[PDB]
RNA sequence: UGAUGUUAGGAGGGCAAAUCCGCCGAAUUUAAGCAUAUAAUUAAGCGGAAGAAAAGAAAAUAACUAUGAUUCC
RNA sequence: UAAAGCUAAAUAUAUGUAGGAGACCGAUAGCAAACAAGUACCGUGAGGGAAAGAUGAAAUAGUACUCAGGAAUGAGCAAU
RNA sequence: UUGUGUUGAAGCGAAAUACGUGAGUUUUCGUGGAACAUCUCCCUAGUGCAGAUCUUGGUGGAAGUAGCAACUAUUCAAAUGAGAACUUUGAAGACUGAAGUGGAGAAGGGUUUCUUGUCAACUGUGAUUGAACAAGAGUUAGCCGCUCCUAAGGGAUAGCU
RNA sequence: AGCACAGUCUUAACGAUGGAUGUCUUGGUUCCUACAGCGAUGAAGGCCGCAGCAAAAUGCGAUACGCAAUGAAAAUUGCAGUGACUGAAUCAUCAGAAUGCUGAAUGUAAACUACACCAAUUCCCUGGGAAUAGUGGUACUCCUACAGAAAA
C-alpha cells in the first residue's frame, strides 16, 4: 500500500481480484455518488446503488438525461434506466447498460436496511 | 466376447455414457466457450485399453 | 417448503411421520416424469431440500 | 515362413499379460505372477524409486482428492474447542 | 513354569522427505596410457524421527602470568 | 577421572501452505503445462508425452428485409 | 535531463532534386489504431547470421505426371431423387459347389445390433448407400454355463538365514 | 461493331496463401518472511455415484453442484422455476449433523459383487406396540491385569 507493508500494490494480484470479486463484495463496489441537497440531509458523500432509486445521467452519450433505475446487472458491473434503450438489429427492444460511476443519484428509497447505514454514517 | 465379468460390463457401460455431444441448451448460455467435446472416440480407431 | 427453526419442537413420532409423507411425494413425482408429464418437473428440488431438513433436525 | 518374425506373427497376439489392478486401477497387474508393476500391490509398501522424478510427480499427495486432509486446514488459527457452536440470534 | 483364552484395558503396521539420523555401496572421469591414487567415505539400494533433528556438562587443552559442556559465524 | 542416562538457545531447510518484492521472461520466450495439462495420444510393461492466447467501448448492437438458387452461396434500391 | 501523441504512436508497403566512403540516419504518401523516445552525460546485457546432412513452422519445380491391374461378367426395363455404371424392384446371363463369402462357438473387440431420420467431413471414381453423423430402444434361466473337486504349479503359516 | 499470335522472363498496381512484426497479459521464475505432518476414532491414492432439462473440468456423498448454524443481506435466470414485499434469492464464514465401495485393510478369498462361524437386529410410546435376512463382531505380533487347567 502506502505506508503498511502487509498489503500489497501489485497490478497483476488487485487486477486479478477485481475481476473474480464474490458477489458479496460487487456490491460494494458498484457506488454512486449523492447529489448536493442529500449531502445536507445525509452526512454521507457516496452509497451503493439500489434498486428503486432516481439518477441523473451525468457522462457519456446520454448524458443530462434522468430516470428511475430498473436493473442491476452484478456480473456485467452495470445498471439499467427506465427509459434509455436501444433497437437490435431484429428490432426488439433493450436496454443500454450504464457504469454507475458515471450517474449520480438524486433521491434514494430507504427502508428498514439503508437507515441503520445512513444513521452510522452520520 | 460374450462371457464378461460384472465390473468389466460396468465399465464398459461408463465408457459409452461419456461419448455424447455437447447439449444444446447448454451453449445458449453466457460466460461459456465449449462448442464441442474434445474427447470422442470412435470404436474402430482408438482402443479402450481394458 | 418447511423451515428447521419450525421443525424443533415436533416429537420424533411425527417427525418421521412427515418424512415418510415427504417421501411418497417425491416418489410419486419422479413416478410422474418417467412418463413424458414434465409440468411439475420444477418441484423435485424442493421436495429434495425438504427431506435433507427433517432427516437433519431428527439426526441432531 | 509364413507366420514369421513380421507381420506374420502379428496375427498370433491374442491374449493378456496384463489387466487392471485393484489399489491402483491401471492395466499393470501381471495375471500369471499376481502382481502389480507399478504399484507393487500385493505388498504393504508402494514401489516408487528415485531414478524417476517425472513417475513420482504423477502419484503423490498433491494430485488426488485430498479427501480428509483438506478439511483440517485453518483450524491452527480458529483453534476452537471441539463440540461449540456460535452463540445463537 | 510354559502353553491356552473373540476374558478387561491398550500399543505397532501405511503415506509424505527440502532440511535431519543409521547401514550398504559403484563406475563414468583425471593422471594426456594404466594397475595404487582420484572421482567419493559421492549417485543408485534398505531402514528411523522433529518443527527442527543430531551433539552436549571433560578418562578435554596447554606448557602460559594459564584457559574451562555442546553448536554455529 | 572411560566402559549408565537426560537436557533450551544461538544453526539448516531444490517439501507443503500463506504473505511481500525484483536494473528478470513476454506465447518457438517463461515451469512440460498463460486454455476441461501430467490432459489428448503411444507402448504387453517398466515408462514416454504434445499442439493450442487477442472482434468490438457496447452483442442488453453477432448481421433484420428483398431477389437468384434443390442447396451451399452470391447480389442489392436494403441493414448494426 | 527535456520531449512527441484522437488536429493520430509503434509497426508495416511503396518511395526521396535528402545526408554519410560505409554500417546507417532523416523525411513524403498509404495503411494502422495506442502508445513512443532521449545524441545531455552515464550504467547494464540472454546485444548484430547465408551456411553448422543446424532447430521449429510455412511453401515450391518435378505434375495434372507415376498411378487408381489378383479374386472369370455383365445386360434390359422401372421406382426414388436437384443429380443414379457401383441405392431399391422385376426379367436375363453367370459364380460359390458341403474342404462353401453356408450354419454354430472360443480368444480379441465393445454397441459395431434394432427402428427412424439423414449428408459438413469420411466411405482414395460417383453416391440418394454405410460398420459415418443424430434421436430413441433392445440382452428375462432351479434344468445352458461360472460358482464346487483335484492336476502340472502359485501364495502362505511354524521354524531357520 | 472492331483490333492485340501463343509460351517464357522483368517492373509497377490491386488481390490470394501464410502467420512474421508491433502493442497487450487473471501466467512463469528467483529472492525475503512465518508456520508445519497425517493414520485402526480407518490416512494418502483408486473406483462408483449425485442436477428438471447435464459430456468434460470444478464441487459434493443415499441429507450427494449441497443440510443446519453465524455475518451480510434482494434477487438467481438459457428456458422452466424459487424468493421479505428478513433462520427465506444470493455471497461469505464454518465449530453441529451426515460422510457409498475400497485401500496398511485386518473373518476366508478375488480377471468371483464367491463363501464362513458367533450374537437375531432396529425403531416408536411410557411395560406395551411395530418393522426388517437387515446389523455388529471374528487378522498378526506385543504389554498390564485376570482365569482356570497342566508340569515340576
Ligand atoms: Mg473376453
Ligand atoms: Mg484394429
Ligand atoms: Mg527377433
Ligand atoms: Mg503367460
Ligand atoms: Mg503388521
Ligand atoms: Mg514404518
Ligand atoms: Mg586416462
Ligand atoms: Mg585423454
Ligand atoms: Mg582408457
Ligand atoms: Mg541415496
Ligand atoms: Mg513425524
Ligand atoms: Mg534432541
Ligand atoms: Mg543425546
Ligand atoms: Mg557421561
Ligand atoms: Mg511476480
Ligand atoms: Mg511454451
Ligand atoms: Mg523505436
Ligand atoms: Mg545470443
Ligand atoms: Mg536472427
Ligand atoms: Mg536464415
Ligand atoms: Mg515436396
Ligand atoms: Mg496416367
Ligand atoms: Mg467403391
Ligand atoms: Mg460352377
Ligand atoms: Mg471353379
Ligand atoms: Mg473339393
Ligand atoms: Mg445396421
Ligand atoms: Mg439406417
Ligand atoms: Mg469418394
Ligand atoms: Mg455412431
Ligand atoms: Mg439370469
Ligand atoms: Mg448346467
Ligand atoms: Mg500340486
Ligand atoms: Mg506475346
Ligand atoms: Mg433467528
Ligand atoms: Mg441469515
Ligand atoms: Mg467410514
Ligand atoms: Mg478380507
Ligand atoms: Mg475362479
Ligand atoms: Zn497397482
Amino acid at each position: 500500500m502506502k505506508f503498511n507493508k502487509q498489503k500489497s500494490s501489485s497490478r497483476r494480484k488487485m487486477r486479478k481480484a477485481h475481476f473474480t470479486a464474490p458477489a458479496g463484495l460487487r456490491r460494494k463496489i458498484m457506488s454512486s455518488k449523492l447529489s448536493k441537497e442529500l449531502r445536507l440531509k445525509y452526512k454521507t458523500r457516496s452509497l451503493p446503488v439500489r434498486k428503486d432509486d432516481e439518477v441523473l445521467i451525468c457522462r457519456g452519450h446520454n448524458h443530462g438525461r434522468e430516470g428511475k433505475v430498473v436493473k442491476i446487472n452484478r456480473k456485467r458491473y452495470k445498471i439499467y434506466v427506465e427509459r434509455v434503450t436501444r433497437e437490435k438489429v431484429n428490432g426488439e427492444s433493450t436496454f443500454i447498460g450504464i457504469h454507475p460511476s458515471n450517474v449520480v443519484l438524486t433521491k434514494l428509497k430507504v427502508d428498514k436496511n439503508r437507515k441503520k447505514i445512513l444513521d452510522r454514517k452520520a | 466376447g460374450s462371457i464378461k465379468r460384472f465390473r468389466l460390463k460396468q465399465r464398459l457401460g461408463k465408457c459409452r455414457r461419456q461419448n455424447r455431444p455437447v447439449p444444446h441448451w447448454y451453449r445458449l448460455k453466457k460466460d461459456t466457450k465449449i462448442r464441442y467435446n474434445t474427447k470422442r472416440r470412435h470404436w474402430r480407431r482408438t482402443k479402450l485399453g481394458l | 417448503n418447511v423451515k428447521a427453526y419450525e421443525l424443533r419442537t415436533l416429537k420424533k413420532k411425527e417427525l418421521l411421520d412427515k418424512l415418510d409423507e415427504l417421501k411418497k411425494e417425491l416418489s410419486g413425482l419422479r413416478i410422474s416424469k418417467a412418463l413424458g408429464n414434465s409440468a411439475k418437473n420444477s418441484k423435485i428440488h424442493g421436495v429434495r431440500k425438504n427431506v435433507a431438513r427433517v432427516l437433519t433436525v431428527y439426526n441432531q | 515362413g509364413k507366420a514369421g518374425k513380421g507381420t506374420g506373427s502379428f496375427g498370433k497376439r491374442n491374449g493378456k499379460t496384463h489387466f487392471l489392478c485393484l489399489r491402483c486401477g491401471k492395466r499393470s497387474y501381471h495375471l500369471q505372477k499376481k502382481k502389480c508393476a507399478s504399484c507393487g500391490y500385493p505388498s504393504a509398501k508402494k514401489r516408487r524409486f528415485n531414478w524417476s522424478v517425472k513417475a513420482k510427480r504423477r502419484n503423490t499427495t498433491g494430485t488426488g482428492r485430498c479427501r480428509y486432509i483438506k478439511t483440517l486446514r485453518r483450524k491452527l488459527k480458529n483453534k476452537f474447542t471441539e463440540g461449540s457452536t456460535p452463540k445463537p440470534k
